[PDB]
Parts: structure tokens; C-alpha cells; sequence
């Protein structure tokens, strides 16, 4: 259904038994994304 | 083979053709490490403009 | 400089105020350095990034056994544990540090 892939496809081991890759044009990694905590002191009050 | 500390070229490439690079390698920048500042303006930070 | 090491120590002197190197043999360099005074930035922002490789005899018919292979370790956790090993040292290069002056 098609000839070639142009889109972000990381490299694996598995895929490349049935394909062939080429030189990657971007390196990455996997790292893990959160929801920035805005910082907020409790300090119930100065009673504390 | 040529296993070693070859960085895959261009100019390499149509003379020999190498293999998956499992080491990355570019063109970085060094510095020495920088002491810190002490945000210049601290004297007012330890509060709130409201407060 | 002619010489990798002489560079630093003119980098330490105060006489440079940066080089520029290839990242894999210039992070490693960084890594393993005792007081740890040495930090890159290049934390993804290398240019012109080709990585190493073994190379072959374009017509060798091990490329596919090899790439193969090489990506079993890098889909893997393998390469890593050689990582922690020589290209690593005691420095590290984020800061992980405070300091009041
Ligand atoms: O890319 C380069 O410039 C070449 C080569 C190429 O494909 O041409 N690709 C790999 C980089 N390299 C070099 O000559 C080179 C330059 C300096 C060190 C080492 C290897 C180990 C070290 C250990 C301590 C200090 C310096 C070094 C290799």
C-alpha cells in the first residue's frame, strides 16, 4: 500500500527483520513527561 | 571488518557501507562550571508584593 | 591546541573558554575527570550528529547479521551496561549540586 515511510519511526529489532532502515536523521530518547507542579508553601499558619 | 571508533561519513559511506551506529557523535561545547548567582534581587523575593 | 588533553588544561588556566570536539570521545573526557569542573552543553543540542559503526565491505553480506545483532543490544538494555563501564566516570555532568557562596 506503500513504498516508503517518512514520519517519526524509532528503530527497532523486531520491525528491522522485515524492512530496511536507513541513517537516522534525529536522535532521541524516551523520557518520561509530567504536569509541572506549581510550588506552594502550606504553612497552615505562623501558629505552627 | 573495522570495528572501533569510526564515525560514519559521508565520504565512508560509498567506499564502505557500515553498519546500525550504537554510539552517537557530534559536535559538542565545553565550559568550566559555573559557581551560581544568588538571584540579585532576593531581598525582595522571600515574601509576596501582596504581603 | 594540537593536543586533546593540553586544551583542557589551557580550558582550566582560564586561557580558553570552550572546546569543541566530537561528543563521544568529548562527554567521556567530561565524565571521567576528577573535581568534576568540566561540563558540556551539549545535552542534545549537538550539530552535525552521525554516530560510530563498524564498518563493512559494501558488499560483505554480514551488514544484515550485524545491524541485526546491534539492535538486539541497543533494543536491549545491553549497550547501556557498557556505557556505565569505561565511557562513564565519578563526575557527573548535571549539576545534582548546590552551592552558597
Ligand atoms: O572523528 C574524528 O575526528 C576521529 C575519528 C574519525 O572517524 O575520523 N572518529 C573518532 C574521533 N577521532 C579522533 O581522531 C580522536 C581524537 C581524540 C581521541 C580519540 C579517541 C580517544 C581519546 C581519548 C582521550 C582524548 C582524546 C581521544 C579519537
Amino acid at each position: 500500500q506503500a513504498d516508503m515511510i517518512v514520519a517519526p519511526l524509532t528503530i527497532n529489532n523486531e520491525r528491522a527483520q522485515y524492512i530496511e532502515f536507513s541513517k537516522p536523521f534525529k536522535y532521541q530518547g524516551l523520557t518520561i513527561l509530567v504536569k509541572k507542579e506549581i510550588p506552594r508553601s502550606t504553612l497552615d499558619s505562623f501558629m505552627q | 571488518m573495522a570495528i572501533g571508533s569510526l564515525t560514519i561519513n559521508e565520504e565512508r559511506s560509498e567506499i564502505v557501507d557500515f553498519s546500525v551506529p550504537f554510539v552517537e557523535t557530534g559536535i559538542s561545547v565545553m565550559v568550566a562550571r559555573s559557581n551560581g548567582t544568588v538571584s540579585p534581587s532576593a531581598f525582595l523575593e522571600p515574601y509576596s508584593p501582596a504581603v | 591546541q594540537p593536543r586533546v588533553e593540553e586544551a583542557l588544561t589551557q580550558l582550566k588556566a582560564g586561557k580558553l573558554d570552550a572546546f569543541i570536539y566530537d561528543a563521544a570521545v568529548l562527554n567521556y573526557m567530561a565524565r571521567k575527570d576528577e573535581g568534576c569542573k568540566l561540563v558540556t552543553i551539549g545535552s542534545g543540542k549537538v550539530f552535525a550528529t552521525t554516530g560510530y559503526g563498524i564498518a563493512l565491505h559494501k558488499g560483505s553480506r554480514w551488514k544484515r547479521p550485524i545491524d541485526l545483532a546491534l539492535l538486539q543490544f541497543l533494543g536491549d538494555d545491553e549497550i547501556e551496561m557498557l556505557e556505565r563501564l569505561w565511557l562513564s566516570g565519578i563526575c557527573h555532568n548535571d549539576k545534582i549540586e548546590v552551592m552558597s557562596s
